[PDB]
């Protein structure tokens, strides 16, 4: 027999927030074991969209978790999306000294309802994967890595939030309108994905 | 949000499109042939795909030609096409050649899946 770690979270139910006729949302201490938390996995756009509305599963706790979603009822910590351009905007605030120019884009990988989200990066980022400053990107295929941030609304519980993915790093994987093949390779990539480890809850439960 | 192989079930797809409501819509299709006098291209479901039923049905796509590749009318030649349906007819916004090496029995399937499994 091998080591078995064990920590104790307290005693009966104290672990589990909220129980679902479905799954268990558990509590933010348990979120780094989920097989899901401090590792980037392959999501659909849909799936973070369509992620819940965490105030009216954790309370004030959501305070802390602007930079988490509940895909299903796993915590994702760092996301991995692709899509399509759909959108380029150009922004060059001023500091002092400092000229800081960013990127807002708006990326569909187009399946599912509600398939688009916000993407931000700076234009040295954007600049170094050979995506021109004309406005003229609509179409190509990029695959980000990045952190989120949920506007929570702690007020209106149910409401879905407006979303921004601050992206660590971009991948252009077609500068060319037809990158069909590319598509395919990424959905499914995040079909098998969803398949394997989303679909079923995640369920935690003590060695 | 919808991937059509079947271009003629469009109107069965969305009986609720409209003007009002139009529907954002991407078809892969195949080019049978294209009328230049009024700027229509004939496209049917890509061949080896399925058996089931289609029909071909003509797109305008008069408000594309500058920007469209000449590729894309010619006839036998695999495309994208992604426009609106209002419900009545097809308001194409972009079209573009895709490869045959696509159109694989493990894709179409990928395709059927994405089209209704997504929401938990």
């Amino acid at each position: 027999l091998y080591p078995k770690t064990k920590i104790d979270w307290g005693p009966g139910e104290n672990h589990i927030c909220l129980k679902t006729p479905f799954k268990n949302f558990y509590v933010i201490e348990l979120f780094h074991q989920a097989p899901t938390f401090d590792k980037t996995i392959p999501l659909f756009i849909s799936d973070i969209n369509n992620s819940p509305n965490l105030y009216g599963i954790y309370n004030y706790i959501a305070d802390h978790l602007r930079h988490v979603v509940l895909v299903n009822n796993y915590p994702v910590n760092q996301i991995n999306i692709f899509g399509k351009i759909v959108y380029e905007q150009y922004k060059e605030k001023e500091f002092n000294g400092v000229e800081e120019s960013y990127v807002i884009l708006v990326i569909s990988d187009f399946i599912g309802i509600d398939s688009k989200i916000r993407v931000r990066l700076s234009q040295e980022q954007f600049k170094e994967v050979g995506l021109t400053l004309d406005k003229k990107n609509y179409g190509k295929i990029v695959e980000l890595e990045g952190e989120i941030y949920n506007w929570y609304d702690s007020i209106n519980v149910s409401k879905k939030p407006d979303r921004e993915l601050k992206v660590s790093k971009i991948t252009v994987l077609s500068h060319r309108p037809d990158g069909l093949h590319f598509e395919f390779e990424q959905w499914k990539k995040r079909m098998e994905f969803r398949k394997n480890n989303l679909v079923e809850p995640w369920v935690f439960i003590p060695t | 949000s919808k991937i059509i192989l079947i271009p003629s079930n469009i109107p069965q797809e969305f009986p609720e499109a409209s003007i009002s409501n139009p529907e954002r819509l991407r078809i892969l299709a195949q080019v049978k042939d294209f009328i230049p006098h009024e700027s229509t291209i004939v496209i049917d479901k890509v061949p080896t795909i399925t058996s089931e039923q289609s029909t071909y049905i003509n797109i305008c796509i008069f408000n594309l030609l500058e920007a469209c590749s000449s590729r894309v009318l010619v006839p036998g030649t695999l495309v994208n096409i992604d426009a609106f349906y209002d419900g009545e007819s097809i308001n194409p916004v972009d079209i573009y050649e895709v490869n045959g090496a696509n159109f694989t029995m493990e894709n179409i399937q990928l395709i059927d899946e994405m089209n209704n499994s997504i929401g938990k």
